[PDB]
């Protein structure tokens, strides 16, 4: 995960459960990436619940 | 026995491991739940004294 700042940063990035500031030392099982485009006004309907 | 199965509740927390919240999370939600971790523990000892 430290090789992701390539790309134009001032990225919402929010992440749940988990801190990503440097704890990219977690092992999981299977991980998983759905990819889409929304619009910028429905960027905070993308959240749980 | 009893004072010996209430170590494996949460009590609102993600976990009941202390070391994988502090290597999972950042320090400011690690602190509330540690205190909260801490509170159902040292009320479960006053219970049992």
């Amino acid at each position: 995960y430290s090789v992701l700042y390539n790309l134009a940063p001032f990225f919402t990035f929010k992440c749940y459960g988990v801190s990503p500031t440097k704890l990219n030392d977690l092992c999981f099982t299977n991980v998983y990436a759905d990819s889409f485009v929304i619009r910028g006004d429905e960027v905070r309907q993308i959240a749980p619940g | 026995n009893t004072l010996v199965k209430q170590l494996s509740s949460k009590f609102g927390a993600i976990s009941s491991v202390l070391n994988d919240i502090f290597s999972r999370l950042d320090p400011p939600e690690a602190e509330v739940q540690i205190d909260r971790l801490i509170t159902g523990r040292l009320q479960s000892l006053q219970t049992y004294v």
